[PDB]
RNA sequence: CGGACGGCUCAGUAACACGUCGGUAACCUACCCUCGGGAGGGGGAUAACCCCGGGAAACUGGGGCUAAUCCCCCAUAGGCCUGAGGUACUGGAAGGUCCUCAGGCCGAAAGGGGCAUGCCCGCCCGAGGAUGGGCCGGCGGCCGAUUAGGUAGUUGGUGGGGUAACGGCCCACCAAGCCGAAGAUCGGUACGGGCCAUGAGAGUGGGAGCCCGGAGAUGGACACUGAGACACGGGUCCAGGCCCUAC
C-alpha cells in the first residue's frame, strides 16, 4: 500500500505519444510537473538524446543542458525533466536551428523545422477567464500560463480564441477569433493533425461538451471537440504546419 | 588493411567530429587500434591526440569491419567530456 | 561512599572528591535545588579546590548518578526509580525530530543507591 | 434555470434541498423510472427495467435495479407515477439522486 | 532536503476490493511552470569545544563559551467567519470569483549566500495550472436451500458536532422504516484484471513469475514528526518466542 507520491516510471507504462523503445530498458524518466500535461509533453533529455542526436548518454545531455544551450519559448532550460509540448519552440543558436513541436496523425510528437522569424512567435489558446483583485482580468491559457488584461479591453478576449505573442517578453499581437470561417488545427482525438475551416458548432445540455464541424482541403467534412480545435488563422495559417 | 570513411558529422555543442568509417581486411585478422588511428589521422589531417576510437567491430563473415571515432579540438574539453575508460583503452592516459 | 563534583563557574573548573560517614549521611533526604554550607560536610574549598573562596559559601545540589548508571531528574519526586516516555532531557538525547523513548531515571531525592553528586557554588 | 429542460414546479420552495429555488446541484446522468415506495419522509424508491444479453445461450434476461431518491415538497410524487431523476452529491447513507419532474401521474 | 519511492509476499478480503463510463459547483497537495506583488524593526538559546565525570555494556549527569538559511517577538501585507448591498466574470447551471460598507478573530518573510563593479542560487504572500491522491455514483464479474426470514444507529427526517471535505461518520429529538424465493441472511472457497492453456469452432478450465490496481511487514492495538505515515531499514504497550549480562 502506497504511503506517498511516486518518483519512478516504468518504460512499459510510459505515454504513447513518445518515440521510445519500450523493451530496451526497465526505467524511463519521470516528468516533473510543469507547463503541459503528461499526455501532451515529453522531457528535454529525450529530445536532446533521441530525437536530434547531439548526445548518446544522459551525462552528455545533462552537460549540454547545464552549459546553457537549449531554449524553449526563448528561455534557458537546464532541468532534464522539464516537459516540452504542443506549439513550443525549441532553439539552438550555436547551430541556428529552430523547431516547432507538433503531433503526428498517429498521435506522436514530432519536430517541424522553421525559420528564425517565426521562432519569435507562439500562439496560445484561451481556456478560461477570471476576475482578480483590482478589478483585473486573468486569461488562463492552454499551456497553463496566465496573462493579465484590463476591464476596458475585456470583450476582445474569449475562452476559445487564440493570442499570438512574442515569447520571451510576452507581448500580444494578432488576436484570432473563433468563428465560422476560421482555420483550425486539431490537437487530440481520432482526427489529430487534420486541418480545415470551421463550418458549424453545436451545444448540448447537462455538462456534455460542444462539438465542431470542419471542412478540409479536399472538401471532406468531419467533426471534433471544440476544445480540441486550435485556431491558427482567419483563412490562412499564420504559422507553418 | 584499408580504410574508407562513410559519414562525418560535426557536433558544435560538444565540440567534436563524429567519424564513421569502414575497414577492409581480406585474409587478414582484425586490425589493431594503433594502426587504425595511424591511418585515420594520416588521411584526414587530424591530431593523434584529441582523437579517440570508440570501437572497431567485426561481423560474422565479412572481411569488412566497422569503426567509430571522435575528433576533438582541445584536450581539455576532450578529457572533461569523455569517460576515462576509453582513454585508458586507447592509451592516451595512464591509470 | 559519595563522590562529589564541585564546579566553580567564575573560572569554569571542577574538582572531584570522595566522602563517607556522617558527612555523607547528612545529604540523604535533600533534594535538587537546595543550598548547603560546605563546612557541614567537613571540607574546605581553599586548599584543594583553588585560589581562595569567601567563607559562608554555599553548595547547591544540581544532580547526580547512581550505581547502575541512571541519572536523577528534578521533576520526578521521591527516592525511587521510574520508567517514563521522554521527548527531551535530562535523561534523554533525542537524536531525531519528534522522537520519544521510554527511559529509566532516578527521582529528585537522594538515597544510598546514588554514587556521584554534582554541586555548584553560589556566591 | 437548472440545466435540464423541463417545466419546473408551479410552487416556490424554501427548502435548501431543492434544485428549483434551492442549493442542491445536479450534475451527471438522468434516467426515468417508476415509483415503488413512498413511505419514507421526503424519500422515494425508483425502479427501471433492462435486458441483459447472455452470450453462450444467445438470449436475454430481464433485470430490475432500484434507486433511492430525494423527493421535495414542491415536487410531490407518490406510488405509481413515472418520474425523472438526476445524480447529485450524497444526501444520506442511501440517497444520492433527486427527483426533477413527474412525467405521468397514476391513479 | 530526502529517508512515505525503489524492493519483497499473497496471509486476510465476496467488498465500490477490481474493471469500465462518468462526477466532486463537497476536498487536500512539498518538489515544478506562469503572472502579479513583497523582504521593515528587535531579541534568545543552545551542539560542537574546555574542566570533572557515572555505568559491564546499552546509554547518560554538572559547570563554563559560542554561530547560523536554528528559535522567538512587534508591525505591516495577507487569511477566515458573519450581516447588508452592487452586478464585473466563468459556466449547462452560482453569492463560486470581483466591487462597497460594517462587526470581529488568526497572522508572513532568510535581502540570506556567490561573483563581480549587474548577474547566478535561494526566502514570503496571492491567482491559476500541473503532478499525486481522497470521496461519490451507474453498469459487470464464484458455489451451497440437508442455510428462510434478517436488521434496532437499524431505514429516514429536523437541528447540531466533527472532518481537508459530502455523508448516522457521531450526538439530541420525531417517526417506522430497510432487505428478501428474480435467493436476503448465513456458511464455503478465493487477492482482482490485462492475460494464459486447450479445442475446427461454439465452449471448458486456470489466473505465481511481466504491467496496472489492492492488501501486509511475528499476532493485535495506539500515537509523535512531517506536504504526505498511524510508517517496509523509526516509536509505545500486551501476548508469544530468541539472545547478551559482572544478575
Ligand atoms: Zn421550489
Amino acid at each position: 500500500a502506497r504511503k506517498g507520491p511516486k518518483r519512478h516510471l516504468k518504460r512499459l507504462a510510459a505515454p504513447t505519444s513518445w518515440y521510445i523503445h519500450r523493451k530496451a530498458y526497465k526505467w524511463a524518466v519521470r516528468p516533473s510537473p510543469g507547463p503541459h500535461s503528461m499526455k501532451t509533453s515529453i522531457p528535454l533529455i529525450y529530445i536532446v538524446r533521441d530525437y536530434l542526436g547531439y548526445a548518446k548518454t544522459a551525462r552528455e545531455a545533462r552537460k549540454i543542458l547545464n552549459e546553457g544551450k537549449i531554449l524553449v519559448d526563448g528561455r534557458v532550460r537546464k532541468d532534464y525533466k522539464f516537459p516540452v509540448g504542443i506549439m513550443d519552440v525549441v532553439s539552438i543558436p550555436e547551430t541556428g536551428e529552430h523547431y516547432r513541436v507538433l503531433p503526428n496523425r498517429i498521435g506522436k510528437l514530432i519536430l517541424h523545422p522553421i525559420s528564425e522569424e517565426e521562432a519569435k512567435l507562439k500562439p496560445f489558446r484561451i481556456n478560461n477567464k477570471r476576475m482578480v483583485k483590482g478589478a483585473k482580468v486573468q486569461l488562463n491559457l492552454h499551456d497553463g500560463s496566465n496573462h493579465l488584461v484590463s476591464l476596458a479591453e475585456k470583450d476582445a478576449y474569449k475562452t476559445s480564441y487564440t493570442v499570438i505573442m512574442q515569447v520571451p517578453e510576452r507581448q500580444i499581437v494578432k488576436v484570432l477569433p473563433f468563428e465560422v470561417g476560421a482555420y483550425v488545427f486539431v490537437t487530440q482525438g481520432k482526427n489529430v493533425a487534420r486541418k480545415g475551416k470551421i463550418v458549424e458548432v453545436r451545444q448540448f445540455p447537462m455538462g456534455w461538451p460542444d462539438v465542431v464541424t470542419i471542412e478540409d482541403e479536399n472538401g471532406e467534412l468531419f467533426d471534433t471537440l471544440k476544445e480540441y480545435a486550435f485556431v491558427i488563422g482567419k483563412d490562412k495559417p499564420e504559422i507553418s504546419l | 588493411m584499408e580504410i574508407k570513411v562513410t559519414e562525418i558529422r560535426e557536433n558544435k555543442l560538444l565540440g567534436r567530429k563524429e567519424i564513421y568509417f569502414d575497414v577492409l581486411h581480406e585474409g587478414e585478422p582484425t586490425p589493431s587500434r594503433e594502426a587504425v588511428k595511424g591511418k585515420l589521422v594520416a588521411m584526414l589531417d587530424l591530431d593523434p591526440n584529441t582523437t579517440v576510437i570508440q570501437y572497431i567491430r567485426s561481423y560474422f563473415g565479412s572481411n569488412v569491419s566497422k569503426g567509430y571515432a571522435k575528433a576533438y579540438e582541445t584536450r581539455e574539453r576532450m578529457l572533461y567530456i569523455e569517460p576515462e575508460y576509453i582513454l585508458v583503452r586507447d592509451g592516451l592516459v595512464q591509470k | 561512599t559519595f563522590k562529589l563534583v564541585i564546579s566553580n563557574p567564575k573560572n569554569g573548573v571542577a574538582k572531584q572528591v570522595e566522602i563517607s560517614g556522617p558527612e555523607a549521611d547528612k545529604l540523604i533526604g535533600r533534594r535538587i535545588g537546595e543550598e548547603i554550607p560546605a563546612s557541614e560536610l567537613g571540607l574546605n574549598l581553599s586548599e584543594i579546590f583553588g585560589e581562595e573562596i569567601p567563607a559562608d559559601a554555599k553548595l547547591k545540589i544540581t544532580g547526580g548518578t547512581d550505581k547502575d548508571g541512571f541519572p536523577m531528574r528534578p521533576d520526578v519526586h521521591g527516592p525511587r526509580r521510574v520508567k517514563i516516555l521522554l521527548s527531551r532531557g535530562p535523561g534523554f538525547r533525542p537524536r531525531e525530530r519528534g522522537e520519544r523513548r521510554k527511559k529509566t531515571v532516578h527521582g529528585n531525592t537522594i538515597s544510598p543507591n546514588i554514587v556521584q553528586v554534582n554541586m555548584k557554588i553560589v556566591f | 434555470e437548472i440545466g435540464l429542460r423541463v417545466q419546473p414546479p408551479a410552487e416556490v420552495c424554501n427548502d435548501p434541498k431543492c434544485p428549483w429555488h434551492g442549493n442542491l446541484k445536479i450534475h451527471g446522468r438522468y434516467v426515468e423510472g417508476i415509483v415503488v415506495s413512498d413511505k419514507g419522509k421526503k424519500t422515494v424508491v425508483v425502479e427501471r427495467q433492462y435486458y441483459h444479453y447472455l452470450k453462450k445461450y444467445e438470449r436475454y434476461e430481464l433485470r430490475k435495479s432500484k434507486v433511492h431518491a430525494h423527493n421535495p415538497e414542491c415536487i410531490n410524487a407518490k406510488v405509481g407515477d413515472k418520474v425523472l431523476i438526476a445524480e447529485t452529491r450524497p444526501i444520506s447513507k442511501t440517497k444520492s439522486w433527486v427527483v426533477v419532474a413527474v412525467l405521468q401521474r397514476a391513479e
